[PDB]
């Protein structure tokens, strides 16, 4: 959930 | 008031514990693992028909603040249990012959703050030493590889890794309980989005657990099970190479631990809506997901 993957 | 086919707040969900555990003390009860940062109980739920010496399946949702349909589903499978205990023969298998252990909301004070100032929050809510920055990424302050790779040690960043491994209080709480009841949890679970995908270990290191096969072909016939509702695409494979390299995660610790079957899975969806999944993609979300969790279940059921 990391931005932006 | 509380609905399964709504996103919740923090308030309407520890209410909710507590109500759905006295409506049904004969398959739920709770305790807390520990509190927040803010002081917020981490509440557990364990589902089960009671009985002596059961194994477990451990289930966590709502690490990440901002990933809401996550917190949702914990919610969801938990009312599943209990309306279909006794009325579907798989569920009541699972919950005769095991307990699942079920952390709605791990990082509440996040969650919190998504619902009060910023719906994009991801971090705990403590605070840092030397700055006003605020927050540690609980998916990176687990004691495996720790901040090592695919995190920061700037507490300004949305990966930061904490000033030491189970630094947060809610992380050292769920490393804490898993520890201190390892030898009857056999599958560790953890809930996230988005991106369609069921990964597991490892995740801090390029290196593949000695049970790869194993948990490729799992994760695979998970995956398809997944799919059989409503034809949902989910990837798969080692979070290394599979998303991206990340050092400190709760599944990778987990596993280390001993816990030979352990997954992160990211639900919907692939980017369109992203964290802000639409409340009417709920249900259908929370139900193919059942399916994938349930075909996990019955497999550490005929492997212990
Ligand atoms: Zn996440």
């Amino acid at each position: 959930x990391v931005y932006a993957f | 008031g509380h609905s399964y086919e709504k996103y919740n707040n923090w308030e309407t969900i520890e209410a909710w514990t507590k109500q759905v555990t006295s409506e049904n003390p004969d398959l739920i009860s709770r305790t807390a693992i520990g509190t927040t940062f803010l002081g917020n109980n981490i509440y557990l739920l364990k589902v089960g028909k009671p009985g002596p010496n059961k194994p477990a399946i451990f289930m966590d949702c709502g690490f990440h603040a901002r990933e809401w349909i996550s917190h949702a589903f914990c919610q969801w499978f938990v009312r599943e249990a209990v309306l279909t205990y006794g009325y579907e023969s798989h569920m009541t298998e699972f919950l005769n012959k095991l307990d699942f252990y079920v952390l709605p909301v791990l990082n509440i004070d996040g969650y919190i703050y998504t619902w009060t100032k910023n719906r994009m929050w991801r971090k705990t809510r403590s605070t840092n030493a030397g700055t006003t920055c605020i927050g540690t990424d609980p998916n990176r302050n687990f004691d495996a590889g720790w901040c090592t790779t695919g995190a920061s040690t700037d507490p300004c960043d949305e990966t930061y890794c904490g000033s030491a491994a189970e630094s947060e209080k809610e992380t050292k709480a769920l490393a804490d309980f898993i520890r201190n009841n390892l030898s009857s949890i056999k599958a560790y679970l953890t809930i996230h989005s988005y991106s369609q995908m069921i990964l597991y270990p490892y995740s801090y290191d390029y290196k593949l657990p000695e049970n790869n096969a194993e948990l490729n072909n799992l994760a695979k016939a998970a995956v398809k099970e997944l799919a059989t509702l409503y034809g949902t695409k989910y990837t798969y494979g080692p979070g290394a190479t599979t998303i991206y390299p990340a050092a400190g995660g709760s599944d990778d610790w987990a596993y280390d631990q001993g816990i030979k079957y352990s997954f992160t899975f990211e639900l919907r969806d692939k980017g369109r809506y992203g964290f802000i999944l639409p409340e009417s993609q709920i249900q259908a979300t929370c139900e193919e997901t059942m399916l994938a969790i349930k075909y996990v279940t019955n497999y550490v059921l005929g492997h212990l």
